[PDB]
């Protein structure tokens, strides 16, 4: 359809969204392959990324792909995929699936005092 | 309970409880408590050392997308050893939701600054310093933002009096605006307004 | 009793930072006197800086002296740039107020304050 | 439920582009602004002749404070200290003692008119309509201490402005 | 910066302009703390007096070992050719 | 409204509108400064029977915040809410 503008300032319109989204989702899965399986974060974001990849793979169109992905325009979907990739790399760096590092004091979260 | 009582939102309560369990399951290294209030507000109380990852998760996970930092607050409760409670309010425009993240520090422990996650905090937590003395490590430009330049002490601490310790007046001998110890013409009348009868039985604390 | 440090692991690095801050203030004082057109001398300002440094010289916790060095650095940057006026620089020199009594007898004469 | 302000594609045909070129070569919109100002010159200005004319006011107006009386000479205030307890700026100072006939009356009623934010909480917390905010607003002084009203000044203000305060209360009290 | 006696008399000279040190007990091998009776900040301003007069910068971890005029003149001799 | 017809025509021509229909200065069309006395209605709790306060007390129905997790399978991933609906363009004046 060659959409003229996305309506968002500073967010350019992507010529080919399908191949870009497939590349981002495959990169996300490749990155998540390093997280241990028993971590709940890997399972949850693997499930949602697999769902979004199935939708973006079984859909030739763009407008109703946007309307059924429920993520606004396709360009902000691509932006969120890149953000999820960066988050997955940082999650690998941080390792937050480990147990709690410190108990709080006895009356730390008691309200009212 | 129809006309004068605020109606409940049970579906929002269920959704917020489910998302709180989701967040507390994804990040067990840092979160310590997850609660939902009676008016459907989600509070996630976490360890201070996870103030950088958790927010980043809420900024970047596809199921959270809390892209907006609405507010940043410090609360002073002197009865705790970690007397300062630091509160982040996040708004997610994609899912139309709000979340609250609370950490705890005392006067001497520094905090990792959340400028790299949210840029607005670059002023907000700076104000916290100017009001509380909570040091934020790795801040780009940390200084006072509201008090006077020669101001000593942090005013929003609960051990700081309402009127300060100094006050300004013009002196013609030195031709200058000078500071002198405060002497009020009228003392601030303190009112003891608390009734000695218990009002809310649901919030009654167990005895000792 | 294990705590998160601010900048210094022990007292030696904290004393090093104190030394740097005192060096910077001692270098700054003549520029403050000349730029603000104060009526004080360089000796008076340097003696005032030494007075605050010796007044605040009984601490032994690395985090406390770290925060004190931080606040002194903030005051130094507020003086390096022209953000303070003449009044804010002269806040340290309490000239307008009368000198308070020190011995028992004068405090007994003036009022009930211990 | 939303509209697109400034998303108009101008026409590229010769007529519209010549109209635009004539607009930026002959200053059409500047003439439009000149015509707007010239038309606004010949209208009657909305300037009133103060102090010979006054702006319109409602009987709910909160101006200078006053202490009222009963229609027998007895003052209405019975020293209940609700106004000084509800005053947000702590402008009211009340000291009371029983007088010679044993009534509960005030001995000191000061209102600091430089502290008062003119919010009308005192006149709405009074159970006997003793303290009121009158309609007077032209009471600027030349000295700071003249704005420190005691009981005598407020009683004089009440006796001065009763003939208007009573009418305002009569016109307004059904909404309270 | 030419001869060691030149640096020695310059160091002694800048010691002479310092006011809180008595001229009586000052010698070449006079200690700042336990002999001349000075604080740490007095040694600090002595060190930046040396920095001002000699015109070269001295870092703090070097300046904490210069506790009498002998290591001061040795330190100026070391960092220059002489 | 006291202007002559020539001045009115000049104002209408230079402004571009008909200014006599919409005059900013107020006139006799406004409400009277004195009004008849009102009779205000009462609320729903102004009743003599079946009006016990324990059955309509909103403050006493507030509970403490329920704790979801505390430190003392194949469940689907969730969201704080269903995703927001796309805004529809205005049919009144879309400015397009
Ligand atoms: S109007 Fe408000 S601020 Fe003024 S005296 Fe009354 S209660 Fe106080
Ligand atoms: S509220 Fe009224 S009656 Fe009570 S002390 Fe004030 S003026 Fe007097």
């Amino acid at each position: 359809l060659l959409k003229k503008t996305t309506g968002l300032v500073g967010l350019a319109v992507c010529e080919t969204p399908h191949e870009r989204l497939k590349i981002l989702y495959t990169k996300i899965l490749d990155v998540l392959g390093h997280i241990p399986k028993n971590a709940a974060y890997r399972k949850y974001t693997e499930q949602i990324t697999n769902e979004k990849l199935s939708i973006v793979k079984a859909e030739p169109d763009v407008k109703k792909l946007e309307e059924q992905l429920q993520g606004g325009q396709i360009e902000e979907v691509i932006l969120q995929a890149e953000n999820e990739l960066s988050l997955a790399r940082k999650m690998i760096q941080w390792k937050p699936w480990e147990p709690l590092v410190e108990e709080p004091p006895a009356s730390q979260w008691k309200w009212p005092i | 309970t129809r006309p004068t009582v605020r109606p409940r939102n049970d579906v929002a309560h269920k959704q917020l409880s489910a998302f709180g369990e989701y967040v507390a399951e994804i990040l067990p290294k840092y979160v310590q408590q997850v609660q939902v209030s009676c008016f459907s507000e989600l509070e996630i109380c976490i360890h201070p050392d996870g103030v950088i990852p958790v927010l980043t998760f809420l900024r970047d996970h596809s199921n959270a997308q809390f892209k907006s930092l609405a507010d940043l607050t410090a609360v002073d409760i002197p009865t705790r050893q970690n007397r300062f409670e630091i509160v982040y309010n996040l708004l997610s425009l994609r899912f139309n939701s709000r979340i609250r993240v609370k950490t705890y520090t005392d006067e001497l422990t520094p905090v990792e600054s959340s400028v790299s996650v949210y840029k607005a905090a670059n002023w907000y937590e700076r104000e916290i310093w100017d009001m509380f003395g909570v040091f934020f490590a790795n801040h780009p430009d940390l200084r006072r933002i509201l008090t006077d330049y020669g101001f000593e002490g942090h005013p929003f601490r609960k051990d700081f009096p309402l009127s300060g310790y100094v006050e300004l007046r013009y002196d013609d001998e030195v031709k200058r605006v000078v500071a002198e110890p405060v002497e009020l013409a009228q003392e601030f009348r303190k009112f003891d307004l608390n009734s000695p009868w218990e009002a809310f039985p649901a919030y009654r604390q167990p005895p000792e | 009793t294990s705590v998160k440090p601010i900048f210094s692991r022990d007292m030696n690095e904290a004393k090093r930072r104190v030394r740097e801050l005192y060096r910077a203030w001692y270098r700054e004082v003549p520029n403050t006197v000349h730029l603000f057109q104060l009526d004080i001398s360089v000796k008076q300002g340097r003696d005032k800086v030494r007075e605050m440094f010796k007044k605040n010289a009984h601490v032994t916790d690395p985090r406390v002296v770290d925060l004190l060095v931080i606040k002194g650095k903030m005051e130094l940057e507020e003086t390096i740039n022209v953000w303070k006026q003449r009044t804010h620089v002269m806040r340290f020199f309490h000239e307008t107020e009368a000198p308070r009594p020190k011995d028992f007898l004068s405090k007994f004469y003036v009022g009930h304050d211990p | 439920t939303y509209k697109y302000v400034n998303l108009r594609e101008p026409s590229m045909d010769m007529k519209s582009v010549t109209d635009r070129a004539a607009q930026t070569l002959l200053w059409t919109e500047l003439i439009r602004g000149l015509g707007m100002t010239l038309s606004y010159l010949f209208r009657e200005p909305a300037t009133i002749n103060y102090p010979f004319e006054k702006g319109p006011l409602s009987p709910r107006f909160r101006g200078e404070h006053a202490l009222r009386r009963y229609p027998s000479g007895e003052e209405r205030c019975i020293a209940c200290k609700l106004c000084e307890a509800v005053c947000p700026a702590q402008a009211i100072t009340i000291e009371a003692e029983p007088r010679a006939d044993g009534s509960r009356r005030t001995t000191r009623y000061d209102i600091d008119m430089t502290k008062c934010i003119y919010c009308g909480f005192c006149q709405e917390a009074c159970p006997v309509d003793a303290i009121v905010e009158g309609p007077n607003f032209e009471f600027s002084t030349e000295t700071h201490e003249e704005l420190l009203y005691n009981k005598e000044k407020l009683l004089n203000n009440g006796d001065k402005w009763e003939a208007e305060i009573a009418a305002n209360i009569q016109a307004d009290y059904l909404y309270r | 910066p030419l001869t060691l006696e030149g640096i020695k008399d310059r160091v002694l000279y800048v010691l002479k302009l310092y006011d809180k040190i008595d001229p009586e007990k000052l010698s070449v091998n006079s200690h700042f703390m336990k002999d001349l009776g000075l604080d740490s900040l007095d040694q600090v301003e002595i060190i930046m007096a040396m920095e001002d007069e000699f015109g070269f910068e001295i870092p703090d971890i070097d300046a904490e070992k210069l506790m009498c005029p002998q290591e001061i003149v040795d330190y100026i001799a070391d960092k220059k050719d002489v | 409204a006291s202007a002559t017809r020539l001045i009115q025509g000049l104002r209408n021509w230079a402004s571009g509108r008909d200014l006599q229909a919409k005059l900013q200065l107020r006139y006799q069309e406004i409400s009277k400064r004195t009004q008849p006395p009102p009779k205000l209605p009462v609320g729903p709790s102004h009743r003599l029977s079946n009006n016990y306060y324990c059955a309509r007390d909103g403050r006493r129905e507030a509970m403490p915040p329920s704790i979801v997790m505390s430190s003392q399978s194949e469940k689907k991933a969730v969201s704080p809410a269903p995703p927001i609906k796309r805004w529809e363009l205005s049919q009144d004046e879309p400015y397009l």
